[PDB]
């Protein structure tokens, strides 16, 4: 059994898309967070 | 640089910049590097620590 658990932590990469799900979503949060500064929010441009 | 306002660092770098291109941007558009208007060289622009 721990070498079946072995294999298959070898071989399936979806078995910690538990965490991988987090880091992805903490990924997306910040990319949006950094990418809402390029918004002009109805001025004139965006660059202070 | 031609009016374009900021605060860093600038280093050599090695970003080719098209011939046609004179500012470079990042993801939040702020200014990347730069092409010097008087000597056609590319620097990085790194803001300070
Ligand atoms: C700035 O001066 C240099 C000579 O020192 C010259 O080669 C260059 O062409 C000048 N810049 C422009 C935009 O003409």
């Amino acid at each position: 059994a721990i070498g079946k658990i072995q294999d298959s932590l070898s071989s399936t990469a979806s078995a910690l898309g538990k965490l991988q799900d987090v880091v992805n979503q903490n990924a997306q949060a910040l990319n949006t967070l950094v990418k809402q500064l390029s918004s002009n929010f109805g001025a004139i441009s965006s660059v202070l | 640089f031609n009016g374009l306002t900021g605060t860093g660092v600038l280093t050599e770098s090695n970003k080719k910049f098209l011939p046609f291109q004179q500012f470079g941007r990042d993801i939040a558009d702020t200014t990347d590097a730069v092409r010097d208007p008087q000597t056609l060289e590319i620097l990085d622009i790194t803001p300070c620590s």
